[PDB]
């Protein structure tokens, strides 16, 4: 379907056996689906159809919200308090889009196990490593800022990360 | 005694005054007028109304954006084969450490 | 319409004090035996058997 | 906010100067409609607060504060009404006065945006509260616990306000989003130990901490059905509120400095639920609940993560809709029988069978019932502190045993088994306690179908 | 449930009962006989005579108001004021 | 035979829950209605891209029609 | 001859084999005459009262009111600080607290050490 | 109940507290209004404010 | 139950009430009827042999170790009766038990719909409010001026009395109420 993006979430292309029945017994789902599509299906399409027929004639839109980047609290300076806030702020924005992103590979990872069934271990390989990826660069960026996290705190945490970084390479080097 | 004092009066009964009372008023329209207000106001106005005001009130907290904005930078980031969370979250080259 | 009398009050010391806890507490002087004064906070009040 | 500040000050001359029995008509319609009103602060931003003004703001954590306090105002006066039927219209209306001016400073409290005022406001939440307290009272105690309670405020508050006046001569400004802002990193020092301490201890004073608790039961007991759901429902949330808001600027001395709260709130939450084992008082047993739960948010704030602090504020807002139930279910028995001991009255399911269901349901959502808002928040709290620690899960465990054993011992105790036999002025329930009780339970099954509406700026 | 007692069969099962002991002399009993002043009977017999009315009837009768029942009309009338029957 | 039951008072329980009904369903079922008749004649908007040189309002931001009113 | 039967506190003697159910003194038939004449006497007046046409309300209950005055109120007038009230006091009141701060301090010291050395298995702990 | 929350938590801050203040009020207050008493409590007070402090 | 207690309970109160017991116990045991019977016999055999005995210290001593017997040898689960105290079937319908004060607080359109129970009601009201005094008057006479020796209480002496004390045992509510 088009509601959504197929390449955002991904789905194998399916699969289904055709039937080969080997007896004369007539099938019970058979004769059930015919029912259910008799009693059930043709109502809800009509309903529908006539929904969708009444929406078609108040066609209206809406529009997703874009913001324009802004200078970070890297480039604000010290106490400057209007530079600091719209850094805050898109720091924030940032961090919720960061955590969607993460539900989404999640969503991906249990659709996929649910999907392999009982050979998930081996067929859901690929999907395990991009989360363990993304769940460990979304821990480093944002693991322990605290309950009143801000980009202060965030970009001191990258400041030990990367000082903790660059001694190490130069103990390596050494 | 040490006091001339009242004798501690009897409960006073709204039941046996007026059989079909709400136990708001003495008075029996007072009382009726009392529950009926606080029920129509409370009940269908405040629960009703509230209720559904609070659940089709604007998604001001930008849920379905950052949704959006996700899946749009995991689409872009993949198509690409840039890594899908960025490892910093600010510019190293903008940051300056200490000699 | 309890009076300031019927209450409970501080360990009986004395036989007469403990007769008039007694007598309170609707129980023969005989049987009326107040928990031990360690400060616990009983006061006069009696000791009854540990049953249920 | 001022939409919503006016409207109580005109609350003001309208109980005034209204006729002798229309005022708590006036009052009740008045205060619904005014909670209707503040039920627009809800829709919150995802990045920072609704700035009204320099003076006022609301957030994510304010609003629903707001929206409790001008929910349970017309309850309160439902429940007055009740017990003031023999007043003088000129006590009727001081009554009715007193609950006003407390609503308003509560608004004002939650919604103001510096420290100072801030204090000022939620120290002038105690004027009116020692005033009913001590005016409205039934007992002989009444006296004392109005004492008890304002001078353990008073001697939490005041080094606030030292400490506050200090950090503003040190910084420049008490505004809580320049405070936010400009944090700086707090040193291991004496100085810095003893400014931690005085708000620290200022709150957990309001909270109360368990140690400093004493005031609750003896206050809540000795008030009146309004104070009592206004002490248990609201004021025992500006601690928390406090708490939540001045630890911006108490990092990173916190980590080290919530072991002795961490230790008192987990033990004393233990030893409170026990206290309700053993409870021959109905009062006293839904304050040290109202204590242990408050022990639990002590706990949620001092762990401090992002999911201890939703857990803190889902807890504080159910908690605040239970035990108001609770008081007003108590009283409603107590005016039945003129007593508070539990086990003078028995078999009210067979003699008030609507009555019965509201207990039954008040009692259910007091314990840890999935999906309702306590247990979201209970839960919240209960993982954030198995991640601070794994025995945390030992302590929490035993608490919520505890809790459900005195809560479906305080209903078997009070409903079943058979009726006293000498009892015989149980008269019917009332159309206003019935509806009372509904407008207490049915706000919380909504919540717990919309529980973001309460899970704090956090969420 | 169970179809309601009346005094008639309650006098009729208790008499029963007792034509059915072997101490006593079914032709000489009366429902207003004594158990002892005029059946010749003893304390220990007179525990038994209850008992088995206890096991006809399916409930107990304490033993501070089985001593007092001397009587057939007497066992009649505490049965039926037990439960709770008036005609 | 038939023997009176002796009951405590439902009257008052019984009133108090058909008053409250009422009045729940007073303005509740209207809203439903509302709601209903809003969802299948107004439906919800479709995501469009913004047309250039376009600066749209938060209504116009928003999907919902109840929301966005 | 039988086992004898040993009672406990919570499994107590029975009435059957107390052995001064079978030692009745002269004195002790006059003491079971004062204490049922005591509780006939309560018996009647609590019977007058409830059998009274004219009494609507609660028959207060005198032995209730000192039960729950005595639980409550009058506890701390007749507390004294003793030696024994002070040791349980003190072990019941600050022993636990004690002992919870020693184990949960033990406990974090743990974690931060492993922490530190890098050698603790903190992947996937996304929610903190 | 008894022994913590009715006993000594009540000893510890509020009945300690109370009575130490009730104790110094009746120090202080226990005066028996003489004029010869409290000048020569004068001359102390500027004996030491005159020595002490410089 | 419809008893008033006495101060003890005398040497033959007690023997007959271990009978009893003792009794009731051996059916428990012995589940069959014959059994029953032959050991039920046996046990009354052995009481007939100590029913003379005119030493009152030493049935004392046998009561005794009768007693002690029979706590060593008593059924762990003896059998009892559905609607006695131990029972299964015990207390289940005092949820189901409502007084007639309760009942009269009744609105008018309820009461309305039971036209002549009500009738009767107010008869027997009026005949309890009628006797109240004479009750009491009866009930000062006759006490001792020390207090109530005993919980027993008198009949009507009188044609046109009514037993004092008597509204809550007449009005009681039935056994099966509901
Ligand atoms: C008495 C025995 C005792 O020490 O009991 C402590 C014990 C605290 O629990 P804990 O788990 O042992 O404390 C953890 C560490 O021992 C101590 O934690 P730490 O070593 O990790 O460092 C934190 C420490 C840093 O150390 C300091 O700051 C010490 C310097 C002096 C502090 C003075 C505090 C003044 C303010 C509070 C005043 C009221 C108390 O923080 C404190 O000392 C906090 C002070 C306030 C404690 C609780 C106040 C409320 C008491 C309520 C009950 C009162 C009855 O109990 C109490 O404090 C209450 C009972 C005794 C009063
Ligand atoms: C919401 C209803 C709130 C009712 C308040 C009282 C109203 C009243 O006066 O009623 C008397 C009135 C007439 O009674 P009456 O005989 O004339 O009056 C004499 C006595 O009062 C008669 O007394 P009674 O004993 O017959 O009382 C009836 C009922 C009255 O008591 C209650 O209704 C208690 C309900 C609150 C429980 C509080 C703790 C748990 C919090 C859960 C929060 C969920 C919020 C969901 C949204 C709610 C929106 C309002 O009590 C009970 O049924 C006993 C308590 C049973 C609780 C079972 C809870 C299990 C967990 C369910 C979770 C469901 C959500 C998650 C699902 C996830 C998977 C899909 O009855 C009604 O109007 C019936 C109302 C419905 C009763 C059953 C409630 C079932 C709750 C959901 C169960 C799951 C299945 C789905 C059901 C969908 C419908
Ligand atoms: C008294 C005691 C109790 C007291 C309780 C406490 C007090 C409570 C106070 C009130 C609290 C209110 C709280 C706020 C609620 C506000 C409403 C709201 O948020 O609505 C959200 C939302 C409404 O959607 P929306 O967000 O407004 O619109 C989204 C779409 O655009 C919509 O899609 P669409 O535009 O494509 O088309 C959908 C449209 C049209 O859809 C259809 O027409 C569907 C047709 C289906 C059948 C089709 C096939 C058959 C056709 C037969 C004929 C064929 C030939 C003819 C065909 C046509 C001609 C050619 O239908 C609707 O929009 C229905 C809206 C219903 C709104 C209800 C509002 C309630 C207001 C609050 C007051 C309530 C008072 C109570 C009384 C209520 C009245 C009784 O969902 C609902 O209202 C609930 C829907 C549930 C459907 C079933 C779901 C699955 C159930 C099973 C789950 C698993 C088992 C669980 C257990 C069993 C179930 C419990
Ligand atoms: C926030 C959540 C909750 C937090 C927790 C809240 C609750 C717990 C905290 C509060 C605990 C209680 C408060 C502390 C104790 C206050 C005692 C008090 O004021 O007593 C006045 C109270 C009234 O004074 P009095 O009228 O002159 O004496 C009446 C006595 O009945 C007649 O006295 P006596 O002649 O029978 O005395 C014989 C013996 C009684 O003492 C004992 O039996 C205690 C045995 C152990 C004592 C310590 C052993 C080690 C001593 C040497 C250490 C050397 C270090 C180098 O005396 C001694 O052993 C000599 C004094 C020992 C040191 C006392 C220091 C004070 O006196 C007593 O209770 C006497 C005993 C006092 C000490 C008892 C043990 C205290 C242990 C404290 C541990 C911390
Ligand atoms: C099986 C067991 C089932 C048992 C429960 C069955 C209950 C009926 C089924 C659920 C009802 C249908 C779903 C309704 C639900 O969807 O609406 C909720 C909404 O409910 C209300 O929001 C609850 C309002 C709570 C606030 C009440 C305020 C009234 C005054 C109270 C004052 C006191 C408050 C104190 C603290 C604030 C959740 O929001 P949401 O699903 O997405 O709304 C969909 C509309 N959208 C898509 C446009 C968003
Ligand atoms: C009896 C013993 C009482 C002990 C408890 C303390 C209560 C009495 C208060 C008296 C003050 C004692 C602490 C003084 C701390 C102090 O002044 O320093 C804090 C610091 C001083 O820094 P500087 O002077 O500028 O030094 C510059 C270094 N280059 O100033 C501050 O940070 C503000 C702190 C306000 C003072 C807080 C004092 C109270 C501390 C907590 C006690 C309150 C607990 C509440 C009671 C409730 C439970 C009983
Ligand atoms: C060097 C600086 C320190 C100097 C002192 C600093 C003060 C610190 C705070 C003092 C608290 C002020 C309240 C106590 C004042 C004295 C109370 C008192 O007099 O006690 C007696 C009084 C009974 O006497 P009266 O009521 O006056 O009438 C008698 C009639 N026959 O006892 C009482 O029960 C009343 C006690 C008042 C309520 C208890 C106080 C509340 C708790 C106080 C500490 C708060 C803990 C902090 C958290
Ligand atoms: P009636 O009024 O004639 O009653 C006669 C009585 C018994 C009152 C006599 O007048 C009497 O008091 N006689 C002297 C005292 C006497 O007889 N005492 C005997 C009592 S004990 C006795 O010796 C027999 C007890 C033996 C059986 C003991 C039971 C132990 C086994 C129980 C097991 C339970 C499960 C099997």
């Amino acid at each position: 379907p088009d509601s959504w993006d197929k390449d955002v979430y991904p789905e194998p292309p399916r699969r289904t056996p055709a039937p080969a029945p080997q007896t004369s017994l007539p099938n019970p789902v058979t004769y059930l689906t015919k029912i259910f599509d008799l009693l059930v299906d043709r109502p809800v399409t009509l309903a529908r159809e006539f929904i969708e027929q009444q929406h078609a004639k108040n066609r209206y839109y809406y529009y997703h919200r874009e913001f324009r980047r802004v200078p970070d609290i890297t480039e604000c300076e010290e106490k400057d308090i209007l530079c600091m806030f719209e850094a805050e702020m898109q720091w924030r924005r940032d961090y919720k889009v960061d955590q969607e992103i993460v539900n989404i590979i999640q969503e991906r990872l249990k659709a996929c196990q649910q999907r392999e069934g009982e050979s998930y271990r081996q067929n859901c390989a690929k999907e395990l490593e991009q989360f363990t990826q993304v769940s460990k660069a979304f821990q480093d960026r944002y693991s322990d800022l605290g309950a009143h996290y801000s980009a202060r705190k965030c970009l001191a945490k990258q400041k030990q990360r990367m000082l903790a970084e660059r001694k190490a390479a130069k103990e390596a080097a050494a | 005694i040490r006091l001339q004092e009242d004798p501690d009066p009897e409960d006073e009964n709204l039941y046996e005054k007026n059989p079909d009372s709400h136990g708001y008023d003495k008075d029996p329209i007072v009382d009726l007028w009392n529950m009926r207000v606080v029920f129509f106001f409370g009940f269908s106005i405040v629960l009703v109304l509230g209720s559904t005001f609070v659940a089709y009130l604007p998604d001001y907290r930008m849920q379905e954006w950052a949704r959006r904005e996700a899946e749009r930078l995991v689409k872009y980031r993949e198509a690409n084969g840039l890594p899908l969370m960025e490892s910093n979250c600010f510019d190293p080259n903008k940051i300056q450490l200490p000699e | 319409h309890v009076t300031k009398d019927m209450f409970p009050g501080p360990y009986p010391k004395t036989p007469e004090e403990r007769a008039a806890a007694a007598k309170k507490y609707n129980m023969r002087v005989e049987d009326y035996e107040p928990y031990p004064d360690d400060g616990m906070g009983y006061g006069d009040y009696p000791k009854l058997p540990d049953r249920s | 906010m001022l939409k919503i500040i006016i409207p109580t000050t005109m609350l003001l001359p309208m109980t005034w100067m209204s006729k002798h029995n229309m005022i708590w008509i006036n009052a009740t319609v008045h205060s619904l409609l005014i909670s209707l009103i503040s039920l627009s602060l809800l829709n919150q931003l995802g990045e920072n607060s609704l700035n009204f003004s320099l003076t006022f703001f609301s957030d994510s954590l304010s609003a629903p504060l707001l929206v409790l306090t001008t929910w349970l105002l017309p309850l309160m006066l439902m429940a007055s009404q009740s017990h003031l039927s023999k007043e003088t219209t000129t006590r009727k209306k001081l009554y009715i006065t007193m609950l006003i001016l407390l609503q308003l400073f509560l608004i004002m409290t939650f919604t103001a945006t510096e420290l100072i005022l801030f204090y000022i406001l939620f120290e002038a939440t105690l004027v009116p509260t020692l005033i009913i307290i001590t005016r409205w009272g039934n007992q002989t105690e009444r006296l004392n616990a109005g004492l008890y309670f304002l001078f353990y405020t008073l001697a939490g508050s005041l080094p606030l306000l030292v400490a506050l006046v200090y950090i503003q001569n040190t910084t420049g400004s008490l505004n809580f989003l320049i405070i936010h802002y400009w944090s700086h990193p707090l040193s291991n020092s004496w100085s810095n130990i003893f400014m931690w301490l005085a708000c620290i201890m200022a709150f957990m004073v309001k909270m109360p901490l368990y140690g400093l608790h004493l005031w609750l039961p003896k206050a809540h007991v000795e008030a009146p059905i309004a104070g009592s759901m206004v002490l248990a429902a609201v004021l025992l949330k500006l601690g928390g509120y406090g708490m939540m808001r001045i630890t911006t600027i108490l990092n990173p001395l916190t980590n080290y400095m919530a072991y002795p709260f961490l230790m008192l709130s987990m033990w004393g939450m233990i030893m409170t639920s026990s206290i309700c084992l053993r409870q021959t008082d109905l009062k006293s047993l839904i304050a040290y609940s109202s204590v242990s739960h408050m022990a639990l948010v002590i706990v949620a704030i001092m762990i401090q993560t992002p999911w201890s602090f939703m857990g803190a504020t889902a807890l504080m807002i159910a908690h605040g809709l239970t035990s108001s139930m609770l008081f007003c279910l108590a009283n409603t028995n107590y005016e039945r029988v003129h007593s508070r001991t539990m086990i003078l009255a028995r078999g009210l399911q067979t003699l008030l069978p609507l009555m019965a269901t509201w207990w039954l349901v008040a009692s259910l959502t007091n314990l840890a019932l999935p999906p309702s808002i306590n247990l979201i928040g209970e839960l919240f709290i209960i993982t954030a502190s198995f991640s601070w620690s794994n025995i945390t899960i030992i302590l929490m465990g035993m608490n919520m045993m505890i809790t459900a054993l005195y809560s479906l011992y305080m209903l078997i105790t009070t409903q079943r088994g058979k009726y006293t036999h000498h009892i015989n002025n149980i008269k019917p329930s009332f159309t206003r306690e019935n509806a009372l009780m509904a407008l207490h339970i049915l706000p919380l099954l909504l919540l717990t179908l919309n529980p973001k509406m309460i899970l704090g700026p956090l969420y | 449930d169970a179809p309601p007692l009346t005094l008639e069969a309650i006098k009729d099962r208790v008499l029963y009962v007792l034509k059915l002991y072997d101490k006593i002399d079914p032709e000489k009993l009366s429902v207003n006989s004594h158990f002892m002043k005029d059946l010749g009977l003893d304390s220990l017999d007179q525990v038994e005579i209850i008992m088995a009315m206890e096991d006809e009837f399916g409930f107990e009768i304490p033993d501070i108001d089985a001593e007092k029942l001397m009587c057939p009309q007497e066992i009649v009338d505490y049965i039926a004021d037990k439960k709770d029957v008036y005609e | 035979k038939r023997l009176f039951i002796i009951k405590p008072s439902g009257f008052y329980d019984r009133r108090f829950l058909k008053l409250m009904r009422f009045y729940i369903l007073l303005t509740g079922i209207p809203v439903a209605i509302g709601i209903t008749l809003v969802n299948v004649f107004i439906g919800e908007a479709e995501l469009a891209d913004i047309p250039e040189g376009y600066v749209p309002e938060h209504w116009e931001y928003f999907k919902h029609p109840i929301s966005r009113w | 001859s039988f086992p004898k039967y040993k009672p406990s506190r919570l499994a107590t003697l029975p009435a059957t084999l107390d052995p001064a159910e079978y030692d009745i003194s002269p004195e002790t038939r006059k003491a079971q005459a004062e204490r049922l004449a005591i509780r006939s006497r309560l018996k009647r007046e609590y019977l007058l009262q409830y059998n009274d046409p004219n009494r609507l309300g609660v028959i207060e209950d005198p032995a209730l009111i000192r039960w729950t005055y005595a639980r409550s109120a009058n506890i701390y007038p007749n507390f004294r600080p003793t030696p024994k009230t002070s040791l349980l006091g003190a072990l019941f009141g600050i022993g636990p607290l004690f002992f919870w701060y020693y184990v949960f301090k033990t406990d974090r010291d743990k974690k931060e050490k492993l922490i530190q050395e890098g050698k603790l298995d903190q992947t996937f702990n996304i929610s903190y | 109940s008894s022994l913590l929350d009715l006993i000594w938590l009540e000893t510890i801050l509020p009945k300690t507290t109370s009575f130490i203040q009730m104790k110094m009020s009746i120090m202080v207050s226990n005066q028996k209004g003489l004029i010869k008493l409290y000048f020569l409590s004068f001359l102390i007070t500027i004996m030491i404010s005159m020595t002490l402090f410089n | 139950a419809f008893s008033a207690p006495a101060a003890y309970l005398t040497h033959q109160q007690k023997v007959l009430r271990l009978y009893k017991r003792a009794l009731r116990h051996l059916e428990s045991w012995c589940v069959h009827r014959d059994k029953y019977r032959y050991f039920a016999c046996l046990m009354r055999a052995r009481f007939d042999e100590h029913k003379n005995e005119k030493d009152m210290v030493k049935a004392t001593q046998l009561l005794r170790q009768a007693e002690e017997e029979f706590w060593y040898g008593q059924h762990p689960q003896p059998y009892i009766f559905p609607e006695s105290p131990g029972g299964t079937s015990y207390e289940r319908y005092e949820c189901y038990k409502v007084p007639e004060w309760c009942l009269d607080d009744w609105h008018p359109s309820e009461k309305a719909m039971y036209p002549d129970y009500f009738a009767k009601r107010e008869q027997w009201k009026r005949l309890r409010r009628e006797s109240w005094e004479r009750e009491v008057k009866q009930l000062q006479e006759e006490t001792p001026p020390g207090g109530p020796r005993t919980e027993a209480l008198p009949p009507a002496r009188k044609e046109g009395d009514l037993p004092p004390l008597w509204w809550h045992i007449v009005t009681r509510p039935r056994e099966r109420p509901m």
